[PDB]
């Protein structure tokens, strides 16, 4: 039974003019 | 639908060319998440007041007059951003409003009667309420409505937006008074056109509008500007020769939908990139096929108006009466012969049934009108809906900061003659207990510290003035481990461990048990370690004094007050230990009914003093049901302030030091409100 | 979520459509440039 994560990339962070969105997946932006 | 628009409103389509200029290059530099701008074509300002009001703009530049038109109801228009005039190292907000005349014209202020006169505008600040409101009170009657005694003055003008129908004299130099740029002679350019095609003997603009149509100095040392004093002097000053000075124009927007934020989001980016020879294709504060259009062309710069700032503290309270009275039409008087009743301030309905009582004990002298919080009753003491209020030392550097001045100063020592003799003031301590003998001023990290408000002298400003230069840095949630202070942001930890409840929590005033010095008391007995109070405290609380039981039960030789090099010394000798001596507490009030308050609180002192006994069955004004309310309960008397009125000669220079080392510390919106109007 | 279905309304919102034959140079800027990143908002929006 699986008790555990493999994927964690789901995190995100934005600017704090709030412009721009970070991924985590490629290619990390959306320009 | 873009969804993120901050509409506009131009005047004519002869500004919405430049709306249009302004979106398309706005549209580059912010990026698409960004806020951008849409172009709203309305006729007149005051169909955009309405406009803005009804939801369809958002934003437009108004002066300062026309906001006192912009925020009456049901437009309810407030400033939120405001434009500097000055250059970009010294930032001006006010700005000088001059009367230019033709050379060798033949008039004084005086004989200002009969002549052609070029106005701005019907409510513009610096064209109309200055020139009428100066040449006002020579009108003969009737003088309602103003505009038909001013119409039968001058012998023929033009002010713009006047109802050409009802009143012909104003729109007779102008064909129809037209409220937009079409109108040739609208504005501060169009007033001086008025002045240079010889139809107008006089014109009222500001001072930058002489410099900015003419571009030879021979002619701007032709044309001359009319003084107070009755004299010409040339142009090249204004410093001296000016006849007011009103704030600056501002983005006016609505009070509940805003949207505020993204007007300022807006305009900060816009004023960088496109300021001052900041871009060679587009310029915000000048245009080809006009001058004045939707800002200044005199502007440098935007800065936001604090929050807390309504229209009414915008305007001031000197020029808001002036407009006003300049509306209803009253021109004043006034010998002092008999004084109105005082109208008192008084805070969270036990301030209200002590303050109503005293409105009964008298004869009809001291009403009262309520507040939440002092800081809103100090605003409402500069709008003019109260009059006096008490107030302890740091609270009279707020208010001394924001125009008002201190009148009457209470007095602790009990004497034969207390009206005339200046107490030096009361000394700050910090209490803790014989429980924990290891507390020491050196070593506070970690510790609850009790306070009585934010604010205040002997609980916030003197200990964490001290407290300071010691951490360095300005949080103290961080330092501290808990503690009790109201009025503090509903985050912090100094404001969870306050016990008023439920949802008044950190609210300063009497709803909270634990507001007051009193109630640091409590919150040193109950849950504290250290409380920081005045030195008279445990002795009012010691010994059946409180017959409330947890002071009941109490004791005076446990607690002890501790130095700040870290010793202990007792709290019968006060005097060979103290954090500072702080003043003593004052009674505000505006500066023209100074001679008011004092004169009615002297004669009010004395029936009510302390020289009343039986106080149960009888009224005291002084003493009080131990929640020392409407006065400091250990008062004597009112002491006269003589030689020293006013907050810097008052306080004392250790103490405004003192403050002014946390100035760049303090939260308070108020202040912060209140230290926007300087340069 | 809501972005993609944001963009999806917006692009077929502006498929009804509106038919100059002509345009400005800095108007056709603003519409490659506009509905572009309209592109990288959904193509940006399927793999999250
Ligand atoms: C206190 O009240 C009495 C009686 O009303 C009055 O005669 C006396 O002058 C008052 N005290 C002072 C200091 O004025
Ligand atoms: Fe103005
Ligand atoms: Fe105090």
């Amino acid at each position: 039974s699986t008790n555990t994560t493999d994927n964690i990339d789901y995190f995100d962070i934005s600017d704090e003019s709030n412009y721009y969105l970070i991924s985590q997946l490629r290619p990390h932006f959306s320009n | 639908v873009p969804d993120k628009t901050v509409r506009w409103c131009a005047v004519s389509e002869h500004e919405a060319t430049k709306c249009q200029s302004f979106r398309d290059h706005m549209k580059s530099v912010i990026p698409s998440d960004g806020p951008s701008v849409a172009c709203v074509k309305k006729a007149s300002y005051l169909d955009c007041i309405r406009a803005i009001a009804a939801n369809e703009a958002d934003a437009v530049t108004l002066d300062a007059g026309l906001v006192y038109d912009a925020y009456l109801a049901p437009n309810n228009l407030k400033p939120v951003v405001a434009e500097f005039y000055g250059s970009k190292e010294d930032p001006q907000t006010f700005y000088y409003a001059v009367a230019v005349v033709k050379k060798d014209s033949g008039f004084q202020m005086n004989q200002l009667r009969g002549k052609k006169s070029c106005h701005t505008g019907l409510g513009r600040s610096a064209g109309w309420n200055i020139p009428i409101g100066l040449l006002y009170c020579d009108l003969p009657e009737p003088r309602k409505p103003l505009e038909k005694a001013v119409a039968n003055f001058f012998s023929g003008s033009c002010a713009p937006c006047a109802d050409g129908t009802d009143f012909p004299q104003l729109c007779q130099l102008c064909p129809g008074c037209g409220c937009s740029t079409l109108n040739q002679y609208f504005g501060y350019s169009g007033a001086f056109k008025c002045l240079k095609d010889g139809a107008g003997d006089v014109a009222f603009v500001k001072h930058s509008t002489i410099f900015e149509n003419l571009a030879n100095k021979a002619d701007r040392d032709q044309y001359e500007l009319l003084c107070l004093d009755n004299t010409r002097k040339p142009v090249d000053e204004y410093k001296d020769c000016h006849l007011a000075q009103v704030p600056s124009h501002t983005v006016v927007a609505r009070s509940m939908g805003g949207k505020e934020d993204l007007i300022w989001e807006l305009l900060n980016q816009a004023q960088e990139h496109f300021g001052k020879d900041k871009s060679k294709e587009f310029q915000l504060f000048s245009s080809p096929h006009g001058k004045d259009l939707l800002f200044k062309d005199s502007a440098h710069g935007f800065l936001k108006v604090p929050p807390r700032m309504d229209a009414k503290m915008y305007l001031g309270y000197e020029y808001v009466t002036a407009i006003r009275n300049l509306r209803e039409g009253t021109c004043p008087e006034a010998p002092t012969d008999e004084c109105k009743p005082v109208k008192w301030c008084a805070l969270s309905h036990h301030e209200r049934l002590k303050c109503d009582e005293w409105s009964v004990n008298s004869v009809g002298k001291i009403e009262c009108v309520s507040a939440e919080t002092t800081e809103d009753c100090i605003a409402k003491i500069m709008n003019g809906e109260a009059d006096a209020m008490s107030l302890d030392g740091g609270f009279v550097y707020i208010a001394g900061k924001c125009g008002l001045v201190p009148v009457l100063a209470e007095n602790y020592n009990k004497s034969d003659n207390c009206e005339d003799t200046p107490e030096a003031g009361y000394f700050a301590v910090a209490v803790v207990k014989k429980s924990a003998s290891d507390l020491t001023w050196d070593n506070l990290k970690g510790k609850k510290s009790c306070h009585t408000a934010v604010g205040r002298t002997a609980g916030w400003n003197i200990p964490m003035g001290l407290l300071y230069n010691k951490i360095n840095h300005c949080r103290f949630d961080e330092f501290f481990s808990e503690g009790c202070a109201p009025g503090s942001k509903k985050d912090s930890s100094l404001c969870k461990l306050c016990m008023g409840s439920g949802l008044n929590l950190c609210e300063p005033n009497n709803k909270e048990g634990y507001y007051g010095y009193t109630g640091a008391f409590r919150c040193l007995v109950e849950k504290g370690d250290v409380a920081f109070v005045k030195h008279q405290t445990v002795p009012q609380n010691t010994g059946g004094k409180n017959p409330d039981p947890w002071a009941k039960n109490l004791n005076e030789k446990d607690y002890e007050l501790l130095c700040l090099d870290g010793t202990r010394k007792p709290v019968e000798e006060y005097a060979n230990c103290h954090l500072a001596r702080a003043p003593n507490h004052a009674v505000v009030t505006r500066k023209d009914k100074e001679a008011c308050v004092h004169k009615i609180l002297r004669q009010q002192q004395h029936l009510f003093g302390s020289n009343v006994t039986d106080c149960s069955g009888n009224f005291c004004l002084f003493r009080s049901e131990t929640k020392d309310l409407l006065f400091r309960d250990d008062t004597v008397c009112l002491a006269k302030l003589h030689d020293r009125n006013t907050y810097e000669k008052y306080l004392g220079e250790e103490y405004v030091k003192a403050v002014g080392n946390l100035r760049k510390c303090s939260t308070s919106s108020l202040l912060e409100a209140c230290t926007f109007r300087r340069p | 979520l809501q972005k993609v279905k944001h963009s999806i309304d917006q692009v077929t919102a502006l498929s009804d459509g509106v038919k100059p034959k002509q345009v400005t140079k800095n108007r056709l800027k603003e519409y490659y440039f506009n509905i572009g990143n309209y592109y990288s908002i959904f193509k940006f929006g399927k793999d999250s």
